[PDB]
């Protein structure tokens, strides 16, 4: 058990089971870790100056540079190690055919990106419903006779509403964030071995 | 007027010909129909960047 | 003169419409491979049921085009008459009785028949249909039932469980490009929406659903009242008292 | 009846009364002008904060 | 029995309708004082002329509240026929013919050349009008040319000649409140919306107007024709042409 | 003329009018230089800290700590000199009764805060337009007999709408920026003559 | 006084609430 | 280069398009 800081964060037996070993069995070592560094990030100039050095504190915490420069060895092992089993699906992760669960990095490929906003709005194979709390039927004062899609499916949004909805959406995200002209190139320039500052002053030429 | 109809309302010929037939006679009537449906078909297309 | 054969209406009819073969298939009791074999006529002329089938299919989605509103289901039902006494005025046609208002009257019966079988079946998933954890086809009533409500733009938008990405394109969610250090798989996962964005997003959504379209107090008085078989006049004065309060 | 067209619509009593005495003896047709006006009456006030 | 006098009605309706002085004064052609007298009963039963500006005053609220569609539009009219009966057969009415028809055709005439010369007045500050250069009365056609188009929500959000606020509440423009120094009168005006957020608000309002509402390529046309005296019947069906390409 | 930075900030001899001195005249010299001290500031950690020595050059700038400590007294005199002629009508700068010209701090104050677009959507005084490109009419196509309000002034926004555009602006707004509870302490906190370290850690607490 | 540690053993035990 | 006068005398003379 050690000093439970899965309590001091709020995590459990089968989040960690996910995150990194564990195996639905909470009581090897060094692989756990990983279930915490990534977490602290989630959860910048000032920030990640001081975020390392938080669980720098752990590998210390019975039962220096000593782990400093020999667990954080494994990490870059673990790491490009999966990013080989990750470049073995790259098409899924740029088509967004993944469940990537909420702070978690642990995955499962799917058929349809069911997980993209963007694909849900913007597809025209299925049926997109809404809650049972709204009456999408627009002509419903002017239908005395119902059909099966009017009384099992009355919540469904329809084309004119999906379009608006998404354009909301991205006028929305235009204002904060910047666009991405080269979806590919920026994926691609960003999924290789090369070093953080590396792409650093190449990306910012793409904006 | 029929081909007009086919076009606008994106429906078949013979549908378009059902669609005169009911309120027939009655241009006017014909018309209101034809305009209350081609109001529903809004500017969904909106400029996207 | 020179008379059309069944197979060259319905493809005439099914063209018209701008629907594929898989289109009407999905729509219609009848498969891919016999439809296209009726259009031929590698296959003789049909039961009057898959004549009755195709027009339920031609039903449920003139209604999803034209609309099924007051003016328009009529006009629905007079062409959907028509064409059905064209399949029987057929050049290599094989039905005795060639009587319009019969024909009419069976085809309306067997709808009724039809539609009894299709609610009886809907009732028995019934908490599956409405939790919306069903996969439904676009511009049809073939329903798929699944593990989740996938396909609820709601639910998405509301569930923490999964990351919620967005077309790699307006994906520029780190808008702190102060960091000169970069994450574990932070840049290959840079589409992803905060909670702050998924949730500004459902109030977006919701004030501009709540403006044109009625709220409903009652979701599941007005699903239970709406989904039962009952005389449609006596069901939406029933739908009408639950949502304006009468 | 009448004092719910009056409170439900916003109008007056002799104004409801010539909402009723139009379309009048057809319930049914009287109720659906009335439900018709009701709907256009959107909830306008959203969760605001 | 005891029936009411002029100004008791008037008062009557006045109220049932939620109108204030000020309100139904703005709305008729009648002064807020000479109103309150005729309801007291200080002045004198008054002219046919002002119990037709009081009728419009009502008209043109009615129709701002039921609705001007074809259904209310009747029941407008009956309505306001009604009141006018009512003005008519007074306690203290000094009316001599008591004809219904009479009056009522009368009063519809009164409004024909009334709305004709409201109408020839508003061609005159054509330009201004259609150019929003008006400050207009909430419930009411009462007009007041002014210099610009200050209540066009969208001149505001187009135009960057001033900075535009937003309440002082919803008011941190700052985000970044990383300056430790704080800027001549910046504290001061620290609601002010940057161009950009001003442009992101237009978006949201015209991606949402433009779902609802039909929109006007030919605003000239449109309102040319509208504007212009000419059989409603003639003119609706004009409009429609310009609006839906017909 | 001197070294004409007029052009090469794309400014006009009417718009320094307004700004500082020059009173329909181009060709004193102190109070010209404020005209171009805030525009480089609307036009942060890294910035305030190379924006003073941008305009700090230009002091040097025929026909050192000199001017430094001498002009830079002058700025401090004229801005508690006007911030005392703006605590005499304080009200109609927080209820918003003032003509604000874009980044010009030029005033003249107005009977009704007409630039204020949370006043203009939350007000029943007087109908708003739009663009004449909208039909905002809904039951227009049920309309046999028109109206002068149709006609005229079918271009209104609605209360439904009106009340539509106000949520979907501040469900924005709140997404950026926070929420100021206190609307009139934080104004009066700001507007005093105290040090702007005083107020920091202050108004930071209201937060 | 243990005033981040409720408003957000390792972080305690060392613009985040400005968000 | 002259390349920041064009992109955004005084400050060409000695995250600003990142906006």
């Amino acid at each position: 058990i050690l000093k439970k800081e899965r309590v001091s964060w709020k995590l459990s037996v089968k989040e960690l089971s996910t995150l990194s070993g564990v195996s639905q069995t909470y009581i090897t070592i060094f692989n756990l870790l990983i279930g915490f560094k990534t977490h602290i990030e989630y959860k910048e100039s000032p920030f990640y100056e001081i975020n390392n050095s938080y669980l720098d504190e752990i590998l210390i915490m019975s039962n220096p540079n000593e782990l400093i420069t020999q667990f954080n060895e494994y990490y870059d092992v673990t790491i490009k190690k999966k990013q080989n089993e990750n470049s073995k699906i790259e098409s899924d992760i740029f088509s967004n055919k993944i469940k990537l669960v909420k702070g978690t990095t642990k995955k499962e490929v799917i058929e349809k990106p069911y997980f993209d906003l963007n694909w849900l709005l913007t597809q025209n194979e299925y049926e997109v419903f809404f809650d049972r709390s709204f009456l999408l039927d627009n002509n419903f004062l002017n239908k005395k006779h119902f059909t099966e899609k009017d009384m099992y499916y009355y919540n469904v949004l329809n084309d004119n509403d999906l379009k608006t909805i998404k354009d909301l959406i991205v006028v929305f995200l235009l204002n904060k964030y910047n666009y991405i002209k080269n979806k590919d190139d920026f994926f691609n320039i960003f999924t290789n071995s090369e070093d953080d500052k590396t792409k650093r002053d190449a990306l910012y030429k793409i904006l | 007027t029929k081909e007009f109809l086919k076009i606008k309302l994106e429906c078949s010929d013979m549908y378009a010909q059902k669609l005169i037939d009911e309120a027939q006679g009655d241009e006017n009537k014909l018309y209101d129909l034809f305009i209350q449906k081609l109001a529903e078909r809004h500017t969904r297309p909106a400029i996207v960047e």
